[PDB]
RNA sequence: AUGUCCUGUAGAGCACUCACAAGGCUAAGGGCACGUAAUGUGUUCUAAACCUUAUGAAACUCCGAAGGGGCACGCGUUUA
RNA sequence: GGGCGGUCGCCUCCCAAAAUGUAACGGAGGCGCCCAAAGGUCACCUCAAGACGGUUGGAAAUCGUCUGUAGAGCGCAAAG
RNA sequence: CCCCCGUGCCCAUAGCACUGUGGAACCACCCCACCCCAUGCCGAACUGGGUCGUGAAACACAGCAGCGCCAAUGAUACUCGGACCGCAGGGUCCCGGAAAAGUCGGUCAGCGCGGGGG
C-alpha cells in the first residue's frame, strides 16, 4: 500500500500498560512526531496513548 | 440532424402508434411504420419542393428517430460497432397537409414516390 | 412563531409512551392565564377529566405552574394514583418545565 | 336518424358497418349502435351548428350535438368516438376548430395557404352545446396585426382552460 | 490489467435481491427486503413508505427488521384481532 | 419615549386624523430595521477585512458577524463561511432617539444633498434607499479612519398598502424629499 | 370457491428527467439603425421559458390491473 | 475461429421477459476511500430560483420580499 | 341546543379569495425590563410582572364554484383464456377482471372528548 512521503499516512498509537496501538490513521494536516491524544484502551477507563513511534 | 450526440441504443418492434390528429385541411397518414432510410425522409420535402413555390410552409408531424448499427461484412460474429444507417418509422401520423386549392395533393402525389409501402392522404 | 414554528415536538414526543407506553403524556399550554394540566395514560388514549380556578388565583406564569405540579398532581391522577410518568417538554425551558416537574415529585408521581 | 339496438359486447361493434355508441345521459347509460350510411355528417355542416332529435326505442327525446370530430386513425373508419347530449348538471372537450379559407394574401412577400395541423383549441363552454359562428386565420397577414387565439369571436362569454395562450393559426407566412 | 480504446474488455456486475417472509406468514423475525444489506429494527412491518399504503397482514409472533428508507418497516401494536393474550 | 412619544401620539393620530382604522395599534410599527452593508471582501483574501468589520459597528458597539451569501460561486469567490454581507438585530426604543442621528446627520452633507428619495416606495414599509460612503459623525479621530462603505439601508415597518408604505413616511420626521 | 396485502409493466397521462408543435408574451436577451452619461427615446427575432394549444418513451409522475405468491376455511384423486 | 489489439474483482441499471429472474468482442460512471468527525445527545433554521430598486457595483457577488409536486443539499456513479 | 383554550379520525366532498361581526369568560397586540432563561446583535416571535386600551390582516363563524378537489356498473383504452383475419405489431367474435377525462353533485365536514354562561 504504497511508501514514499507523499500521500497516506502510517502513524498509530501508543499507551502505557493498555496494550492496544489504536492501528488507525488519519493525516499529517496536524502537527509531526507530536500527537496528543486520550481515549479508551483495552477497557477499564481510557489509559495513557501519548504517540511515539 | 436529430439528436446531436447523448449516446446510442435502441431496440425493435412493429405495430402502429400514437401521433394522429384531426387535420384542419386535406391530411396525410402513414399506416404502420413502413419504409423510409431517412437518407430517404433526406429526400422527402425537397422531393416535395422541386418547385412547387418560391415559398411556401405547411406542417408534419413526425421527426427522425433512428440509429441501426449495420457493421461492415469481413467475418460477421462479433458483437457490433456503430449506426451508420437511420431511419424514422411511425404509425398513422399526418405529415403533409396542404391549404392551397387547385394543387390539392400534388406535392403528396409524389410521396408515395418514396414509399415502397402504401401512405394514403385522405382528407379532414 | 407558534402556529408555524410549534411542529418540532409533537410525534416525536410521544415516542416513549407509544415506544414503551411506559410513561404518561403532558398537555402544556402558554395563554398565561390559569394553569391546570390535563393528563392522559398511554399515547393510545386521550380521555379524562380535570378541575379548575377556585383555589388560589392571582395570574403568573414561574410561580403558579410548580403550584398544581402538586397542588393538583393526584387530585385528578384517580387511575394508579402515580404509576411512572414522563414530562412534554412542548417549548424551551423557561422555568415552568422545572417549577413544576421540580415540584412533581413534590406531592405525587414517580418520574 | 333512429336508435333501438342494445349488445352490452364488441361483438356489433366490429362487423362490417356500424360503430359501438355510447351513451350516459342523466339515468341513462348502455352503449347502443346504429347503422353507418349517411354517418359522417359530424364535421361537414352539423358540427353543433342546430340540433335535431332522434326518437329512440321506447321513451323520451334528446336533442344533443356532435361533441367535437374524430374520424379514424390512419385509415377512415371511424372506429368508435363519442356522443354528448345535454343532460347533466361535469366533462370537457369542446369543438371549437378554427379554419383555413381564401385566397391567402400571402404573395406580398413569401408564404403560403394558411397551414395549421393541429385538433386542439383554447375554447372552455360553459354547459354542452357548441355553438356554430368563428372565423379566425385571415386579417391582414403582414405585421403589426395577426389573429390567433386569446380572445377573438369567442362563442358566448369568456373562456377557462389553464393559460389563456395557444398558437393556432397565426401567421407567420 | 490494461486496455484502452476502440476496444474494451470490462466485467458487470449485481447481487442476489432475496426478498423474504412473503407477506401474510406466520411472523417471527425472519428478514425480507434487503434493498440495504445494513438493514434494521422494524418488530412489525406495517408496510410504510411515503403516501398511503401499508400491507394489508396483521399476524403477531416477534420482530421483523426490513428495507431501507425506501419503502417502511411496521413496528405495530396489533396482531390483528388479538390483543389480550398469545 | 422622546420619538417614540412623537411616534405615539405624533405621527400615530395623524393617520386617523386622515382615515382611521379598525384599531389603536392598527398604525404601523417599527417592523424591520437592520442597516445591510458589507461590499464583499476586498481588502485582502480576508484578514484586512477586520478593520471594515467592526467599522460597520461605528456607531455603537454590537459586534456584527458579517454572515454570508450563499456557496456555489467558485468564479468570484465565496466559501463554506465567507463574509460578504452585514445585517444585525439593534432596535429598540434609544432605536428612535437613533432616527436622532438618522432622520437628522446625513442630510446637512452628503454631496449635493437637497431631499430624501423621489417616491418609489410601495407594495412594503422597507423602501430600499441609503449610504454611499459617509459617516457625518466625529465622535473619533476620523483621519485614523481609512474604509469604504457603499451600499444603502432598508428597514421595514408593517406598512403593505402604499398609502402606510409611505404615508406616515411623510410626516414621519422631516429630513426628506420636500 | 373465498378472505386479505403488494409488485406497478401494459397504457393513460405530464407537472421534477431528455427532448415536442402552435399562439399570446418573453429580447434580465442581441444585434441591421442618422445615436450615444446605463442610453433615458425607439426597434426588431427563437431564445430561457409561464399559460394556453396540448408531443413523444426501456431506463418518466399522487393512477391501475391479468397474473402470482402467503396463509386460512373446507375435500373432491392420489402419499401430495 | 488464429490472434496483435482487446479480457480476466467489486458496484448502477438500460435491455430481463411487473416476486427471484441469465447472457453478451451490446452500452454507458468508477474504485480496493473518508472522517477524532458529514459519530451519539439536544435545539433552530425550507434549498436552488425570478422579481423591487438601491454598492467597488457596464450580467453576475448585497439585502427585503411572495412564489417554491422544495426544482438544494446530505463526503465521489447509480438507484432507493 | 349557547359560545368556547383542546386530543384524535385524518390526510385538499376543510387551497385561496369576497361580506361582516364578537371581545367582558375563549384568543392578539401591548405595557414594564436589572435580576430565572442570558437570543448569530439586541432581548422584538426564545425573556420576569400584568387591571387601561383594542381585536384592525393575523383569532372565529355561516352564506359563499373564479379554478382547484371526490366525481361513478355505463362506450374506450388494458387484461388469465378459446378458433381465427393476419405481416411481428395489428385485428373478429366469444368473452371475465373491469383506467382516465367527460355526466350530475357536493366543496368553507363530521363524532366522542377537558369548559368561562341565560
Amino acid at each position: 500500500a504504497k511508501d514514499g512521503p507523499r500521500i497516506i499516512v502510517k502513524m498509530e498509537s501508543s499507551a502505557g500498560t493498555g496494550f492496544y496501538y489504536t492501528t488507525t490513521k488519519n493525516r499529517r494536516n496536524t502537527q509531526a512526531k507530536l500527537e496528543l491524544k486520550k481515549y479508551d484502551p483495552v477497557a477499564k477507563k481510557h489509559v495513557v496513548f501519548r504517540e511515539k513511534k | 440532424t436529430k439528436f446531436r450526440k447523448q449516446f446510442r441504443g435502441r431496440m425493435t418492434g412493429d405495430a402502429k402508434g400514437g401521433d394522429y390528429v384531426a387535420f384542419g385541411d386535406y391530411g396525410l397518414i402513414a399506416m404502420e411504420p413502413a419504409w423510409i432510410k431517412s437518407n430517404q425522409i433526406e429526400a422527402c420535402r425537397i422531393v416535395m419542393s422541386r418547385h412547387f413555390r418560391r415559398g411556401g410552409k405547411i406542417y408534419i408531424r413526425i421527426f427522425p428517430d433512428k440509429p441501426v448499427t449495420k457493421k461492415p461484412a469481413e467475418t460477421r460474429m462479433g458483437k457490433g460497432k456503430g449506426a451508420v444507417e437511420y431511419w424514422v418509422s411511425v404509425v398513422k401520423p399526418g405529415r403533409v397537409m396542404f391549404e392551397v386549392a387547385g394543387v390539392t395533393e400534388e406535392q403528396a402525389k409524389e410521396a408515395f414516390r418514396l414509399a415502397g409501402h402504401k401512405l394514403p392522404i385522405q382528407t379532414k | 412563531a407558534t402556529t408555524i414554528r410549534r411542529k418540532l415536538r409533537t410525534r416525536r414526543k410521544v415516542r416513549t409512551t407509544t415506544a414503551a407506553s411506559g410513561r404518561l403524556r403532558l398537555s402544556v399550554y402558554r395563554s398565561s392565564k390559569h394553569i391546570y394540566a390535563q393528563i392522559i395514560d398511554d399515547s393510545r388514549g386521550q380521555t379524562l377529566a380535570a378541575a379548575s380556578s377556585a383555589a388560589l388565583k392571582s395570574g403568573n406564569k414561574t410561580d403558579t405552574a410548580a403550584a398544581v405540579g402538586k397542588a393538583l398532581a393526584a387530585a385528578a391522577a384517580e387511575k394508579g394514583i402515580k404509576q411512572v410518568v414522563f414530562d412534554r417538554g412542548s417549548y424551551k425551558y423557561h422555568g415552568r418545565v422545572k417549577a413544576l416537574a421540580d415540584a412533581a415529585r413534590e406531592g405525587g408521581l414517580d418520574f | 336518424m333512429e336508435l333501438t339496438a342494445k349488445p352490452r359486447t364488441p361483438k356489433q361493434k366490429l362487423d362490417e358497418s356500424m360503430i359501438a355508441a355510447v351513451a350516459y345521459n342523466k339515468e341513462n347509460n348502455v352503449s347502443f349502435a346504429l347503422d353507418r350510411k349517411a354517418f359522417d355528417r359530424a364535421f361537414r355542416q352539423q358540427s353543433t351548428t342546430g340540433l335535431f332529435d332522434i326518437t329512440v326505442e321506447g321513451g323520451e327525446t334528446f336533442p344533443a350535438l356532435v361533441k367535437a370530430v374524430q374520424m379514424d386513425k390512419r385509415k377512415r373508419a371511424p372506429i368508435h368516438v363519442d356522443f354528448y347530449m345535454v343532460t347533466y348538471g361535469e366533462p370537457v372537450e369542446v369543438s371549437v376548430p378554427v379554419h383555413t379559407t381564401g385566397r391567402s394574401q400571402g404573395e406580398v412577400q413569401g408564404g403560403l395557404v394558411d397551414i395549421v395541423v393541429h385538433n386542439l383549441q383554447i375554447v372552455a363552454p360553459g354547459p354542452r352545446r357548441i355553438p356554430q359562428e368563428l372565423v379566425v386565420d385571415v386579417t391582414k397577414m403582414n405585421i403589426g396585426d395577426h389573429i390567433t387565439a386569446g380572445d377573438i369571436k369567442l362563442p358566448e362569454g369568456c373562456t377557462l382552460a389553464a393559460d389563456p395562450e395557444l398558437t393556432v393559426v397565426s401567421v407567420l407566412p | 490489467a490494461h486496455k484502452k480504446g476502440v476496444g474494451s474488455s470490462k466485467n458487470g456486475r449485481d447481487s442476489n435481491p432475496k426478498y423474504l417472509g412473503v407477506k401474510k406468514f406466520g411472523g417471527e423475525v425472519v428478514k425480507a427486503g434487503n434493498i440495504l444489506v445494513r438493514q434494521r429494527g422494524t418488530k412489525f412491518k406495517a408496510g410504510q413508505g411515503v403516501g398511503m399504503g401499508r400491507d394489508h397482514t396483521l399476524f403477531a409472533l416477534s420482530d421483523g427488521k426490513v428495507v431501507f428508507i425506501n419503502k417502511g418497516k411496521g413496528a405495530r401494536f396489533i396482531s390483528i384481532e388479538a390483543a389480550q393474550t398469545e | 419615549q422622546q420619538l417614540k412619544t412623537k411616534y405615539n401620539d405624533q405621527v400615530r393620530p395623524a393617520l386617523m386624523q386622515q382615515f382611521g382604522y379598525s384599531s389603536v395599534m392598527a398604525v404601523p410599527r417599527i417592523e424591520k430595521i437592520v442597516v445591510n452593508e458589507g461590499l464583499g471582501s476586498s481588502k485582502e483574501d480576508s484578514k484586512a477585512i477586520d478593520k471594515a468589520a467592526k467599522e460597520l459597528a461605528l456607531i455603537t458597539l454590537q459586534k456584527p458577524i458579517i454572515t454570508k451569501a450563499k456557496k456555489s460561486i467558485s468564479n468570484f469567490k465565496l466559501r463554506q463561511g465567507m463574509p460578504v454581507g452585514i445585517k444585525v438585530t439593534l432596535r429598540g426604543e434609544r432605536m428612535y432617539v437613533f432616527l436622532e442621528k438618522l432622520i437628522n446627520i446625513g442630510l446637512p452633507r452628503i454631496r449635493d444633498f437637497r431631499g430624501i428619495n423621489p417616491n418609489a416606495f410601495d407594495g412594503r414599509g422597507n423602501y430600499n434607499l441609503g449610504i454611499k460612503e459617509q459617516l457625518i459623525f466625529p465622535e473619533i479621530t476620523y483621519d485614523m479612519v481609512d474604509k469604504t462603505r457603499g451600499m444603502d439601508i432598508t428597514i421595514v415597518t408593517t406598512a403593505k398598502t402604499d398609502e402606510e408604505a409611505r404615508a406616515l413616511l411623510q410626516s414621519m420626521g422631516l429630513p426628506f424629499r420636500k
